[PDB]
């Protein structure tokens, strides 16, 4: 029983709500944002529900109007003030003389999906600005959104590039766990298959004798579940309870500690 | 006959490959791809090429850099600079006393090519469209269609023709088959303004569709060929910009050049 916090970065109509309803085999009720949003708005939604026999107090938070603007240069800020809101409430708590952190609603983002538009070159300039301010604060986890439109081969060389460019340009991004010898092996496959190619969709198409999520298309079927054509299964991977624990304890021992030394020095602890 | 168009849209939209599947050329040997921090103040670039053929000269007036900046600071003046240097040039050139065989370098069209990605059209989008739509003729073109169902594709033309109308651009309309053609050109000339705007996919690639090799893109769970109807718009494309060539042609002399040339030469 524990809280997990999840932000959508996106551009607009990428398929950020699609995923997550395909993510959580549920429909959580969210509206058709427009292109023309003066700025981007941070949205967050809660919902009470089961997933991989936890009781979750699951909030997902989407930035409203990603990437509609003629002008984006501090597209990242309403996205950080976000980020570094609950990280200030929580160090409030932490400051508290009579506290209650057993009680307290952890609303710190633990994940950040960032969707990378399936153009096929490298990465946009939006998408290296807006990570490199948001991989000292959240676990950022790579995904190519829309991944029905590459081939597998332009996929492949694509995947190359944008690990590359975020290489070079030193963005830190989440990593599976390593550690437990258990885990060992199909983590370094998850990691190795970042950027995860996803496809989300809750229509269901008779393929066979079974009805699976899928996109119907005058050549074919892309079946969500199926891991030769899309990611999706890999990705639904971070909702195990394990790999939730982790993006949990990384957020605090990691993101929300640098967050609290600045904050502390800032107002003069020693 | 000289013909200019103008490719402008988001980089790494198929643009490149949709122009090259039109009359297999090869327009970009060389080509500048910026990494993510070259492209955060990248400027719009003018790239022309020129090519016969089969007889016409083509010319593709390519703009790398469109959208690529964070920022637009005057994203589009390269641009509208090029457009009016041509007229510049002819209106100059068709001035003098010994004027002699002209070089029409007049952009005729602009592909101006937007993402199936969104909802339908975003703030650049229209800006730009309201910036060139009294200049040249834009045929608005929906590019990677196969990213869109059957559903999603009718929902997407028709929002766009919508905003399209909302925004007051004015977009090239094709002309109205005159009563004295055959039942075939009447049927065709309907049958493209039904499908505007226009939903295609490029490909350089050959693959197997009903026992035959032919251009298309290769799916774990299917194949979309290029030149199938019933998959993209890319033969109402080619067929739309060759049956209206002259046309394009005509409207860009009449209408576009003439309002330049009295807006320009009172004062
Ligand atoms: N080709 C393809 N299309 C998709 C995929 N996922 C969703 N779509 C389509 O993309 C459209 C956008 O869906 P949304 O998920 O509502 O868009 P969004 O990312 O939430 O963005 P907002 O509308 O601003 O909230 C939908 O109509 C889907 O049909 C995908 O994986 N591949
Ligand atoms: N899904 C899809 N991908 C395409 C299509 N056309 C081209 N691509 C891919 O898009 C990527 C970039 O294409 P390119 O023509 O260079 O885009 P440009 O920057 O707009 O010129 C390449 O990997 C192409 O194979 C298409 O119709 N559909
Ligand atoms: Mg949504």
């Amino acid at each position: 029983g524990f809280s997990f916090n999840i932000l959508c970065v996106g551009e607009t109509g990428i398929g950020k709500s699609t995923l997550m309803n395909t993510l959580f085999n549920t429909t959580f009720e969210t509206e058709e944002a427009s292109h023309h949003e003066a700025c981007v708005r941070l949205r967050p939604q809660t919902y009470d529900l089961q997933e991989s026999n936890v009781q979750l107090k699951l909030t997902i938070v989407d930035a409203v109007g990603f990437g509609d603007q003629i002008n984006k240069d501090e597209s990242y800020r309403p996205i950080v003030d976000y980020i570094d809101a609950q990280f200030e409430n929580y160090l409030q708590e932490e400051l508290k003389i009579r506290r209650s952190l057993f009680d307290y609603h952890d609303t710190r983002i633990h994940v950040c999906l960032y969707f990378i538009t399936p153009t096929g070159h490298s990465l946009k300039s939006l998408d290296l600005v807006t990570m490199k301010k948001l991989d000292s604060k959240v676990n950022i986890i790579p995904i190519i959104a829309k991944a029905d439109t590459i081939s597998k081969s332009e996929l492949h060389k694509f995947k190359i590039k944008i690990m590359g460019e975020l290489v070079s340009n030193g963005v830190q991004i989440y990593q599976f766990p390593t550690d437990d010898e258990a885990v060992a092996e199909i983590n370094a496959v998850m990691n190795a298959h970042l950027p995860f190619a996803v496809v989300g969709s809750t229509e269901e198409v008779k393929v066979g004798n079974k009805l699976v999520r899928a996109r119907q298309y005058p050549w074919g079927v892309v079946q969500v579940e199926n891991e030769n054509h899309c990611d999706f299964v890999k990705l639904r991977e971070m909702l195990i309870r394990v790999n939730m624990e982790d993006l949990r304890e990384q957020t605090h021992s990691r993101h929300y500690e640098l967050y609290r030394r600045c904050k502390l020095e800032e107002m003069g602890f020693q | 006959f000289e013909f200019t168009l103008m490719v402008v849209g988001e980089s790494g939209l198929g643009k490149s490959t949709l122009i090259n599947s039109l009359f297999l050329t090869d327009l970009y040997p060389e080509r500048v791809i910026p990494g993510a921090a070259e492209k955060i103040e990248r400027t719009v670039q003018i790239e022309a090429s020129t090519v016969e053929i089969e007889k016409l000269r083509l010319t593709v007036v390519d703009t790398p850099g469109y959208g690529d900046a964070i920022n637009c600071r005057d994203c589009f003046k390269t641009i509208i600079s090029y457009i009016d240097e041509q007229f510049e040039r002819y209106l100059h050139d068709e001035s003098g006393l010994n004027r002699r065989h002209i070089i029409d370098n007049r952009v005729h069209c602009c592909f101006y090519f937007i993402s199936p990605f969104g909802h339908g059209l975003k703030p650049l989008d229209v800006a730009f469209m309201k910036a060139i739509h009294n200049k040249v003729n834009i045929v608005p073109v929906i590019a990677k269609a196969d990213t869109l169902t059957l559903k999603e594709r009718e929902r997407l033309k028709k929002r766009i023709l919508d905003e399209i109308e909302e925004h007051n651009i004015k977009i090239y309309h094709l002309p109205d088959a005159e009563s004295d053609e055959d039942e075939d050109f009447k049927e065709q000339t309907r049958l493209l303004k039904a499908s505007i705007p226009f939903s295609v996919v490029g490909s350089n690639q050959l693959i197997e569709a009903k026992g035959k090799k032919v251009r298309g893109r290769l799916y774990p769970w299917g194949v979309v060929e290029v030149e199938n109807p019933e998959h993209n718009d890319f033969l109402k494309l080619r067929t739309m910009l060759i049956t209206h060539m002259q046309d394009l042609q005509e409207v860009t002399q009449d209408l576009h050049y003439e309002n330049f040339r009295s807006e320009r030469l009172k004062r």
